[PDB]
């Protein structure tokens, strides 16, 4: 049992590192949704301001 | 855009001023060529012998 406890130990730190990168890459592709939206529609706030 | 405005504010300036400009140098040829006269071009040519 100390074998084993020494084992499913460093399990959950092999998950955690997952699980980090995992929500990282999230966070980063929310972030490139933000940006890409904003310009987006920003654009058009241009483009009427200036046809105007 | 609004410097893209501001560009084409000038822009437009400036091509007014140019027809006007033409215009006026057209419209001094035409006069001339319709006014002139024997005195007026011995006052001419007598004034330009003097500071010859």
């Amino acid at each position: 049992d100390l074998d084993l406890a020494k084992a499913s130990a460093t399990d959950q730190l092999k998950k955690a590192k997952a699980e980090a990168q995992v929500i990282i890459e999230q966070a980063n592709k929310r972030r490139s949704q933000i940006l890409d939206e904003a310009k987006a529609e920003a654009e058009q706030e241009r483009t009427k301001i200036v046809a105007q | 855009a609004q410097a893209e405005i501001e560009a084409e504010r000038k822009r437009a300036r400036e091509e007014l001023r140019k027809q006007v400009a033409i215009l006026a140098v057209a419209g001094a040829e035409k006069i001339i060529e319709r006014s002139v006269d024997e005195a007026a071009n011995s006052d001419i040519v007598d004034k330009l012998v003097a500071e010859l």
